[PDB]
RNA sequence: ACCCGCACGUAGACGUAUAAGAAUAGGCUCCGGCCUCGUAUCCUAGCAGGCGAUUCCUCCGCCGGCCUCGAAGUGGCCGUCGGUAAUUCGCGUAUUGCAAAGACACGCGCGGGAUCAAAUCAGAUUUC
RNA sequence: CGCGGGGUUAAGGUGCCGGAGUGGACGCUCAUCAGACUGGCGCUCAAGCGU
């Protein structure tokens, strides 16, 4: 580069270490519900609209069944159950546009005079919300053709008394 | 720097032995027996097997 | 009014450290999960987080409650008892204390 | 299988005096509170006269000088010897003995707060299933009877009182049960009955 | 001693150009494996025939597999037990499907009663009581008789030793 | 970008003192260790439950021994010349002010070991910021 | 109550049948198993009568010695296989068995199924 | 008990639900029958659990009356009021973006003043 | 026998103190202070003895 180098600072030699494609578990199939285990959303069932990579997973609860956004969950996190909704008029190029990884990314006066003040809390989105919509209506539609399912998607899961996680057929 | 095992690494044992790739895949590690009727054990056997 | 409880996590009990009859090591601890009685039941928390929640005297991020994280390494005996290795560790009143062994990271 | 409870009653008839201590201390250091109600009704394998004259010897060990300080305090009630029992078994020099052994309530009978509750019984230390039946035994309050307890027939006429008053439990509960099986019998006549096969087939 | 098996033990002295083609001495030895048939196997004929590991060899080790082991069968067995004073001659009868069931409970029978050690007891011979009445153990001519059926009163439930606190008090009618 | 250099992670293989035995009982007796003599010291026959002495298999690792847990290595500076001592050396050494070093002294080694890129480990010594 | 005698068919540990062929000890039993249902089928040898729980069904003449192809009759004649269907233990085992097989959303189900079914009964028992 | 001033909010809750006894060569019961198995029963839906409906008189909780509980003290019935998915929806739950310091109210306390009832040594001290 | 992390053992143990089985198969023993490959508590189809 620009500098002859000043310091007799050792280069890294190189590392024989490829990045090769995650390989998911068997049960983590689009539609497939999924029961979180963590986070703020944790305990809520939400169906995989599509596995990502390095682990994450795009999710969604439908917001108008279950309050869970349109957001991603690491796999590791994440329990998957029997049930698998039909993702059968879910527009699979929104599914691919919000699947892209910079979908969830983001000195003066008024820089002085905001230090120390609490930063306000930003709201969503014109476009997110839309989307949202979109990936919902068909979701709704196919869940609310399931029998039962609405009701089963909206309620939290937690474990009671008696219950052994080893001993289940989730 | 750094001993690696050649029954774990399969470069490591590609490298030490050349036959492994052809090893495993011809199966000489699953080779079958000779084929034909097997003869019945002499009766002069059993006798002496179950004596008193 | 939903009336129910959230628990996601397995109830267990810090029964003491690994040690022998006059040696003992803090660095891996022996705990006992509610409902794990063989080593084959044992084998599925395996790598599972736990985590020792207390309150101690004073708020510091505007709670009292304090927690230290760790993970369920091997089962110890027959009787599905796990060793479990915290970041420091647990203290020695905690012995016979309520721990919760959480259900991450998953492989179901 | 194995739970964790808030505190888990033990009726303490026809059970082994060691062995049921053996678990009780095990669930004490363990974290798990324990009462145990009926304490005269614990049993002692072999004869009375073996266990009367190894307590006879236990009431032998007596210091030289004043019974006041440091000296083997004799307590006959059979609750202070199911205690001892424990005690000699949980490290009681430690503040963990301590606490331990504070999780402990041993009792004579089933006091009022115990008689709401149910109580458990451990297969373990039971003498039904641990005694051979042609092999003989003893019971701790008779023990306590012959060595100088003071507290015997009282606490007998609590007892059928008590007993009298499980009299009317099941009388109620038997009446109970004659609703209940009836509201079950005429459910099943308005059963509406998809639902029904639904829970046949998934078991309930 | 274990899962003892019956091994066929073939063995004879080195030849020599003096001695040549010995006699090839066989002998039925109940052992865990084949290195515990073969040292008994000499020092039996250090014993018997008067040759050793050194001037000898093995011919063959073979097992004797139980011709019906699916059948209920009557064994004596003559054994010679070396004790603190001396030795002594018994004979015990034992109720097993096989030659190797039998002489394993031997093993044990003698282990419990009469104190006794693998290398203390000589197994003389193992017959089988193929006619009637040969037995004349009183225990086994009791289970030998006319239309046998007996209850299993008190039966102790098998409970898990995992399982502390049981809510119902168990029965034993089962 | 201005730190230490790239170093290996820093080990402690033990962070507490090597106390002399039967030191915390007699004021007489100084902390500082001295190794037992006496035959039927525990201490000098190493059994269970006592101190332990200093050996050399306590030692720390070579690349990163005498190294201040910022990475840098202490350099003891009595004026401006010995900071300038460090001009190309700015990433594996910070400068430490002599105890005895007057107050204008520092202020002309702070500003120079800035300019050259140097850490200071006293440069909250007695000076003061003036607006 | 009941007694080991040929013809006894008793259930072991793993849900399965198998028929007293002739009585070896106090404590062991030659038996053997011929079944159709792969559950309840059992390989003919020693079973201890520790790891056994005696069933009411007897085989009525079962000659003892019998070997497989014989039991193998007898078992089609009686009907073991119904009369173990139609029993309280087997009833209990299908119970355990529906019971282990459950989902997340199978066990949502049984749980709203349940409380239809108790607001049923609880009108059921106001009528009381 | 009041008046001024001052100070601070768990040897281990997360559904921490479940009462006869007595026997274990028998017990339970609807009088049909039942019993290895507490591997059981209840309860378990909604922003850490909202709004408006559709719709149900089911459940819970608070106060009064009638009685019950002494063993180391409690529950039932009725009545008032509040909430209440058994069924079906329209709304909000998001950028906390893949798990890691404001006000009001209620209490435990003090530092002085005097307010009752007492104790110790009219007059000195002390006690909720 | 240097300072540490992980794994596996020896001798000895797995009723509690005390980490690990109230593990399994076969028998024997009730001792008015049995016995323990017992230290205490305690144990008796053992937590004793032999395999």
């Amino acid at each position: 580069q620009k500098w002859y180098p000043a310091e007799d600072e050792a280069q890294p030699k190189k590392v024989r270490k490829a990045v090769r494609p995650w390989t998911p578990r068997k049960s983590l199939q689009p539609g497939t519900v999924l029961i979180l285990l963590a986070g703020r959303f944790r305990g809520k069932r939400v169906v995989l609209l599509k596995c990502l990579d390095q682990g994450v997973l795009l999710v969604t609860g439908p917001f108008k069944i279950n309050g869970v956004p349109l957001r991603r969950v690491n796999a590791r996190y994440v329990i998957a159950t029997s049930v698998k909704v039909d993702l059968t008029g879910v527009d699979q190029a929104k599914i691919d546009e919000v699947a892209q990884p910079k979908y969830f990314t983001a000195a003066s006066e008024e820089a002085f005079f905001k230090q120390g003040e609490k930063p306000q809390k930003k709201p969503v989105s014109s476009t997110r919300a839309a989307d949202q919509k979109a990936i919902d209506k068909a979701l709704i539609a196919n869940i609310k053709k399931v029998d039962m399912l609405a009701s089963y998607l909206a309620s939290s899961f937690s474990l009671r008394k008696g219950d052994k996680p080893h001993l289940m057929k989730f | 720097v750094q001993k690696k095992n050649p029954l774990r690494n399969k470069q490591i044992m590609l490298r030490l032995n050349p036959y492994a790739s052809t090893f495993a895949k011809e199966k000489l590690g699953e080779v079958k027996a000779e084929e034909g009727k097997p003869p019945k054990v002499p009766a002069s056997f059993k006798e002496l097997l179950h004596e008193a | 009014p939903s009336e129910a409880g959230h628990r996601l996590y397995v109830k267990g009990r810090h029964l003491s450290y690994q040690r022998g009859r006059r040696n003992t090591h803090p660095k891996t601890s022996l705990i006992k999960i509610e409902g794990v009685d063989d080593t084959a039941a044992a084998n599925f928390y395996l790598g599972k987080r736990v985590a020792y929640v207390y309150r101690a005297q004073k708020e510091v991020r505007g709670t009292k409650i304090r927690v230290i994280w760790g993970k369920i390494t091997r089962p110890h005996g027959n009787s599905g008892v796990v060793r479990a290795k915290f970041t420091h560790p647990l203290p020695a009143r905690s012995f016979g204390a309520s721990v919760r062994i959480m259900l991450y990271p998953s492989s179901i | 299988m194995s739970s964790f409870e808030s505190v888990v009653v033990i009726d303490g008839k026809g059970h082994l005096l060691g062995r049921l201590a053996s678990i009780v201390a095990k669930q004490l250091l363990s974290g798990q509170k324990i009462v145990v109600v009926r304490c005269e009704a614990l049993n002692i394998s072999g004869e009375f006269f073996r266990a009367k004259l190894k307590y006879h010897a236990y009431l032998r060990k007596m210091t030289r000088y004043n019974p006041t300080r440091g000296g083997p305090f004799h307590f006959r009630a059979p609750s202070r010897i199911f205690y001892k029992a424990v005690r000699g078994m949980i490290p009681h020099k430690t503040a963990r003995g301590a606490a331990a052994l504070e999780r402990l309530k041993v009792f004579e009978g089933v006091p009022p707060p115990y008689d709401k509750k149910k109580k458990m019984v451990v297969p373990q230390a039971l003498r039904v299933l641990r005694l051979q039946p042609g092999r003989k035994y003893c019971t701790v309050g008779r023990l306590s009877h012959e060595v100088g307890w003071k507290y015997q027939d009282v606490v007998a006429r609590l007892e059928e009182r008590r007993k009298a008053k499980g009299a009317a439990y099941y009388e109620r509960k038997k009446l109970a049960a004659r609703q209940l099986s009836e509201a079950k019998k005429a459910a099943a006549a308005k059963v509406d009955p998809k639902v029904s096969e639904a829970l046949a087939a998934y078991g309930y | 001693m274990g899962r003892l098996q019956e091994y066929q033990v073939i063995g004879r002295h080195l030849p020599t150009e003096a001695n040549p083609n010995p006699a090839l001495y066989r002998m039925r030895i109940f052992a865990p494996n084949e290195v515990v048939a073969k040292s008994r196997f000499w020092y039996f004929l250090r014993g018997l025939k008067k040759v050793k590991k050194a001037t000898g060899e093995i011919v063959s080790v073979n097992v004797i597999s139980e011709k019906h082991p699916l059948k209920v069968k009557n064994f004596g067995i003559w054994l010679r037990y070396d004790s603190r004073s001396g030795t002594h001659n018994m004979y015990k009868e034992y109720r097993e499907t096989s030659r190797v069931a039998a002489v394993e409970a031997m093993y044990a029978d003698m282990a419990a009663r009469h104190r006794a050690r693998f290398r203390s007891i000589h197994i003389l011979k193992v017959v089988e009581l193929e006619k009637t009445e040969d037995v004349k153990r009183p225990y086994i001519k009791q289970l030998v008789a006319k239309n046998l059926s007996f209850p299993l009163p008190h039966r102790v439930p098998k409970i898990s030793t995992k399982k502390i606190f049981s809510a119902k008090r168990p029965s034993t009618f089962s | 970008m201005v730190a230490a250099k790239k170093h290996v992670p820093i080990v402690k293989k033990r962070t507490k003192r090597f106390m002399r035995h039967q030191s915390d009982r007699f004021k007489c007796l100084d902390s500082a260790w001295r190794k037992p003599k006496g035959i039927d010291n525990r201490v000098r026959r190493r059994f269970k439950g006592n101190l332990a002495m200093p050996s050399i298999g306590y030692g720390s690792n070579k690349k990163t021994k005498h190294m201040m847990p910022s990475g840098h290595k202490a350099f003891l500076v009595h004026n401006v010349k010995d900071v300038e001592l460090l001009l190309m050396h700015n990433r594996t050494y910070a400068a430490e002010i002599a105890h005895n070093v007057s107050s204008r002294k520092r202020i002309d080694i702070i500003t120079r070991a800035k300019q050259l890129g140097v850490k200071v480990t006293n440069a909250k010594a007695k000076v003061t910021t003036e607006v | 109550w009941r007694r080991v005698e040929v013809g006894r068919v008793l259930k072991l540990e793993n849900g399965s049948l198998a028929a007293i062929v002739e009585i070896i000890d106090h404590k062991r039993v030659l038996a053997d198993g011929p079944s159709s249902d792969p559950k309840l089928a059992t390989p003919r040898g020693i079973v201890p009568l520790s790891r056994a729980l005696l069933t009411p069904i007897v085989i009525p003449k079962l000659p003892r010695g019998a070997r497989t192809g014989a039991v193998k009759k007898a078992w089609e004649a009686y009907g073991v296989d119904a009369k173990w269907k139609e029993t309280n233990w087997a009833k209990k085992q299908l119970q355990q068995e529906r019971r282990q097989s459950l989902t997340d959303f199978d066990r949502f189900k049984v749980m709203r199924l349940k409380k239809q079914r108790r607001f049923e009964e609880r009108k059921a028992l106001a009528k009381i």
